């Protein structure tokens, strides 16, 4: 609570003057823990994906063609004061994966299976975070909307982002606005006799959300 | 004189640019123009006209038959009547309408659409339809009751000779896998059609459509309705 | 959202290929090409112009020519603009290109195309391309039922300017640009196609739907 | 009398300041009514030729070079609370009726005959309705002024139109301003023992005339 | 000090090549060239617009015209561009030409270039260059992913004006300027080659690191 | 007319030059443009 | 110098078109007009 990222310096709006859930969707939504041991690559969740299939906000979104609304993501990261490390915690806008493996034709291109694209509720995880897999610099993905979380100092990361698009609205189930990418930059080292794995907990908040278009 | 250099663009004609051509007649004035009443100015003042549509398009009734679906009383309640999508853009029954035909001109168009039933049948007979609109991505109502619970109208003949359905909004949008998924609106028989006795026992609904004020169209291109190419002589 | 696509004078804007003429040179039987003003010429402005009734605007006209080989050289043309009412060239030589009062371009070959404007030339306050009735007041006692004179714009006559005769061949694509257009009591849009060139009409067996069928009424696609 | 359609919201006029023959042509003419019955494929009248051969304002038009005019029509359908079907009851500017029967040529292009053209006082029956003879598309011909004439509900139907052409004046015998077309949208129904054949009777108002140019 | 060359603006401006189509004319198969407008072609200007996420700019294309051994002659040309939707020129001859919807500018082999102006022309307010998703709502069943039509800018196409074919053979390098440029939402600029042209896919085996090597940490050059 | 003279660099298709080039679709209106978050003005925003 | 740009219509004579010619003796000044009775402005007043 020490320090929030506001993505891009703008606060979530409403559309500016399409229904509203109310105060019904507010709540927050914990996810399953991911588990960081000495050779973790880092995890990814496409976000409006996530939520897509659990929750009262998933059957608004699979009921409903037309989709709007921000987020406020934590990252929190419990473990002791003997473990180290440290995470980049990024919300990178159109976050595409990319195929691997070159095989380079117009037909043979290998490109990623659904499964591999949309991971769903328990995220997928990096082959070669180096690249991040969009064959971009990690190194420059400070760029994005980002917060460190340093074992060695405060344990949790804050991030609020806008809603952001070409298209005031468009389909939570095809579209994947923006990714969370969580990497391990400095690996977790511990001392024998200490626990091994170190959970990841990530909570999100659906806040200030919009719907419409809604299948019988 | 003045000092001048030509640009890139010079000596070239350009189809849709536009100058000042020099007249070929400059002292002439042309017949001053008097009031002649029904004046267009834009199109969208001539898509607003309801227009009928085509619902009954299968090389069954060919003629003015085509125009118009029926009922009868041999027909069980909740069961579909008909069904037809709602797109002006594509081929269908909507190639009737002006709405329909105007939207061939344009490649992009959006806006909300308007759509009207007249009821037919004899002063003496009496009914219920249910009129429901499926938004895009649903699929085909399978059944009456799964359509009552989207956006619906009962529809009772003996109150009302008319009924209208504003569908919310429509537009086309690319980038035949595609295929353009829309809205559908089907028509099914909320109870059977009732009628006296010495009454015809058949009855047609005639469906027309018009876009609202906000429907607009844009980037014009030409029609493939007509593969005519200049009949001349 | 901006209107200005869907007003009535930008969707005759654009100027199109209204006809297209040849021009070979024996010198003397046809030194010459002829073509008569018509909207009517091809389908796609034919269809536009016919779901409104009273129409009123003005032409421009962009002649682009070229050569058989299409290579150009320095040759120079005259574009003859005979007003309704005028004689028509009869010959390459004849008297009638020297008359004052139908306008001329001359413009070389080589050259950029020539552009002329015509003004809205009817007696009446404006064109109309459908016309119920006979031109004739004389009792026609009773193939001239919807024929109306009015409409006629004038005409374009081609030939190249020398004192002998030049052995080269061309055509003349002719761009229409229509300008201030102005329209009135609105029509419905043809379905059927177009048969004779001047009049409505249809094949009366052949006769095609408006919406082409499909499976059953109740399946929707 | 519940609705009146007034042809494209204007409302006739003399000469924009050539004679008015006072209120003496103000009066109903009503035309002989055509039966309709199952089969029926509709009718026209050629507007400013039915009045030409009949009555006061037969006279002064077929004595008279130039001629102006609107008009107010009522079509009135006498049936039972057992009969059903509709009419669609329109009023068309510069009415041309078509050759069908394909031939094309120069030649032998089969244009209609005058009595096909100009009906006279008994009006015409369309061969094929769907095209209004006019090749055009029916379904379209809304556009006009109109009217649906329904047995289901009112029975009659009135329409006001005003005087349009390109120029001020024009002939009466050559040149017809408008059409009206009567067509039977839905087909006539009736159970059997019921009266088989419905009258449709339509009554015209030459309000609002001016003549010139007389003829001794 | 002088800010103005680090806007975003000046930075897609000074217009280069995006392109180069060949034409020969045997004059019926192929008579004609089409290429379709991507500013991916090549790798300089693509990774500069792939550093941005949403780009909204306007377009200026010129037409650089010569011959095979170079030296020009006066024939003419006609530049058809086919706005995103309508259908592309199949043939020389093809009817596709007189569309009076396609804008055309005709201009003579021995001109200057030819240059015109596109405006922004997506449904969506501005470009995006990268696409998570699915083009369909069909409920995909599962090479279709990133693809969105949106970003399709249109088609030029280009022939040579003649009754008969003229033997020349010509190619048309075609510069771009770009105009009135936003962009919004930076990424980071790529590391890695380019494998495939429309997607970002990459050697996974042979990933080059971003900074040369050097002897030891400790050592500074 | 008005008296014109041409000087050198006439004809010439210049790169780096400015001016205005012909419309191709003058009556076209674009999409109005909306409000997205995060626009870039400068580059040195983005080297800081 | 002023950027320009030539357009249709170039380099043709239209035989009814207006624009001034260059006065082949500019420095001439013509005998001044007198007053001449009868003078015609339109052929109307010529028809009556």
């Amino acid at each position: 609570a020490a320090n929030i990222v506001l993505a891009y310096g703008e606060w979530p709006e409403y559309c500016p003057d399409p229904t509203r859930p109310d105060v019904s969707v507010n709540r927050f939504y914990t996810l399953d823990s991911k588990m960081w041991q000495e050779n973790s690559t880092g995890w990814y969740w496409k976000f409006p994906d996530v939520l897509n299939k659990t929750g009262v906000f998933g059957q608004n979104a699979q009921f409903h063609y037309l989709y709007r609304s921000g987020f406020c993501l934590h990252v929190q990261c419990n473990a002791s004061k003997f473990h180290q490390g440290a995470l980049l915690v990024a919300v990178i806008p159109e976050f595409v994966i990319a195929g691997r493996g070159s095989n380079t034709k117009p037909n043979e291109a290998p490109h990623p299976g659904f499964t591999t694209t949309f991971p769903g509720t328990t995220g997928a995880t990096f082959h070669d975070p180096y690249v991040l897999d969009s064959g971009v610099p990690l190194s420059q993905a400070l760029i994005y909307p980002h917060q460190w979380v340093n074992l060695r100092t405060n344990n949790c990361a804050t991030v609020i982002v806008p809603y952001i698009n070409a298209v005031p609205f468009d389909s939570a189930i095809n579209h994947s606005n923006f990714g969370l990418v969580v990497v391990p930059v400095s690996p977790l080292k511990y001392s024998s006799g200490a626990t091994t794995a170190i959970p990841i907990t990530i909570t999100i908040a659906p806040l200030n959300s919009e719907f419409g278009g809604l299948r019988q | 004189g003045i000092p001048a250099e030509l640009r890139p663009g010079t000596n070239q004609f350009l189809t849709t640019d536009d100058d000042t051509a020099a007249p070929i007649l400059p002292g002439f004035t042309p017949t001053p123009t008097i009031h002649i009443p029904g004046e267009v100015h834009s199109l969208l003042e001539l898509c607003r006209v309801e227009t009928i549509l085509e619902v009954n398009n299968t090389t069954e009734a060919t003629g003015l038959t085509r125009l118009l679906i029926p009922v009868s009383s041999q027909n069980k309640a909740d069961e579909l009547c008909a069904a037809f999508m709602v797109d002006p853009g594509r081929i269908g029954p909507w190639q009737s309408t002006l709405v329909g035909q105007i939207c061939r001109y344009y490649t992009q168009w959006s806006g909300s659409l308007k759509v009207t039933f007249m009821f037919t049948g004899s002063f003496m007979a009496t009914g219920k339809m249910l009129v429901a609109y499926s938004p895009p991505g649903s699929a085909q109502p399978a059944n009456r009751e799964t359509a009552m619970l989207g956006t619906h109208v009962i529809w009772d003949f003996g109150l009302q000779s008319s009924v209208s359905l504003v569908i919310p909004w429509i537009s086309n949008t690319h980038f035949n896998y595609d295929y353009y998924t829309a809205g559908v609106v089907t028509l099914w028989y909320q109870t059977n059609y009732v009628v006296p006795p010495e009454t015809p026992g058949e009855a047609y609904i005639i469906a027309m459509g018009a876009a609202q004020d906000n429907f607009t169209l844009k980037i014009c291109k030409d029609t493939d309705e007509v593969t005519q190419q200049a009949v001349l002589q | 959202n901006g209107v200005l696509e869907t007003t009535i004078n930008h969707f005759f804007s654009r100027s199109g290929l209204v006809g297209v003429v040849n021009l070979t040179d024996g010198g003397d039987t046809t030194g010459y090409a002829t073509w008569d003003i018509d909207i009517m010429g091809f389908v796609q402005l034919r269809r536009k112009c016919e779901m409104f009734t009273y129409m009123r605007f003005n032409a421009e006209f962009t002649f682009v020519t070229t050569t058989k080989s299409g290579e150009a050289r320095p040759y120079m043309l005259q574009y003859m603009y005979v007003p309704p009412g005028a004689p028509k060239p009869t010959g390459r030589d004849a008297f009638q290109w020297q008359t004052a009062t139908n306008p001329s371009v001359f413009v070389k070959l080589t050259d950029p195309p020539a552009q002329v404007s015509v003004p809205f030339m009817s007696p009446a306050s404006a064109y109309q391309w459908f016309y119920d009735g006979y031109p004739t007041f004389g009792q026609h006692p009773e193939t001239t039922y919807g024929l109306c004179p009015n409409n006629m714009m004038g005409t374009f006559a081609v030939r190249v300017v020398s004192r002998e005769a030049s052995q080269l061949k061309l055509q003349t694509r002719v761009y229409m640009k229509l300008k201030h257009v102005r329209a009135w009591v609105p029509r419905p849009i043809r379905s059927q196609p177009y048969l004779l060139k001047n009049f409505p009409n249809y094949d009366s067996s052949k006769i095609t739907n408006s919406a082409r069928d499909r499976s059953s009424i109740k399946q929707a696609n």
